[PDB]
RNA sequence: AGCAAAAGCAGG
């Protein structure tokens, strides 16, 4: 069945790096686009990044360009996110989710599935 | 002479609006230059920008 | 008695940061200059930084300029080193030591005291 | 217009 278990998070220092991994199982992975969506304690969630099926069309938020790099590996059906130059405001709980459609821009960023975990710095 | 005045014009950007304290400046000449999209802990502020 | 116990090290990813602390006890701290010296496994040690008594005169190796920041606190008689932009080759065992004299340039960098630990990335 | 003051600038 469809489940998304993420890991790789932890404590870091400001201006460092982190490599978040997301393992998905239960569905056809190569068909659907993926999204990272974070939520800070107190504020409603905000989408972090949206990545395509081919891994060629990628989109980030207006405040994280140049600092982040989203990617995916279709062999192990897994999702990678490289966060560099961690600002203090990126301190939130990160979420890995599987888009409704196989697209990125068709429709506003909203998801219809479960979640794993996310660390804070 | 060193004592002499030199005059000029000065442009320094500003977020906070006037008309909250119009007494503070009887001298400024405030323009509007649109929005700057500040990021707070929740949402986005999108306050205007004056000069 | 004179002892130098350091900590703060660990695993990091390349391009990250690290904050090494060194607590010294048994002598007059504010009088003697201090040194950070690292050693890669296989190669003899190499001096990383030399810091003054006033905390105003600091000097680093020719390959770590701009990336490191050495400092000291006289209250707890302790020595701090902040490393940013960790290169893969800076992966070595770090050493905290207390100079012969209270100077930095008078004499070549060599020490006469004990050691703590140092981590590797 | 401004600066700043019990007098001057704002070119010669």
């Amino acid at each position: 069945q469809v489940q998304l278990q993420e890991s790789g998070g932890g404590m870091v220092q400001p201006g460092g790096s982190l490599r978040l991994s997301c393992l998905a199982s239960g569905f056809t992975f190569s068909n659907y686009a993926m999204t990272w969506v974070r939520q800070a304690p107190g504020k409603g969630p905000e989408w972090v990044s949206m990545v395509s099926n081919n891994g060629a069309d990628t989109t980030y938020t207006d405040s994280v360009k140049g600092r982040f790099t989203i990617s995916r590996d279709n062999a192990k059906n897994t999702l990678y996110l490289r966060m560099n130059n961690v600002k203090p405001e990126d301190s939130a709980v990160y979420y890995c989710a599987k888009r409704r459609y196989g697209g990125i821009w068709t429709g506003q960023p909203t998801d219809y599935d479960y979640l794993g975990q996310g660390t804070v710095t | 002479n060193d004592t002499d005045v030199v005059n000029f014009v000065s442009m320094e950007f500003s977020l906070t609006d006037p008309r909250l304290e119009p007494h503070k400046w009887e001298k400024y000449c405030v323009l509007e230059i649109g929005d700057m999209l500040l990021r707070s802990a929740i949402g986005q502020m999108s306050r205007p920008m004056f000069l």
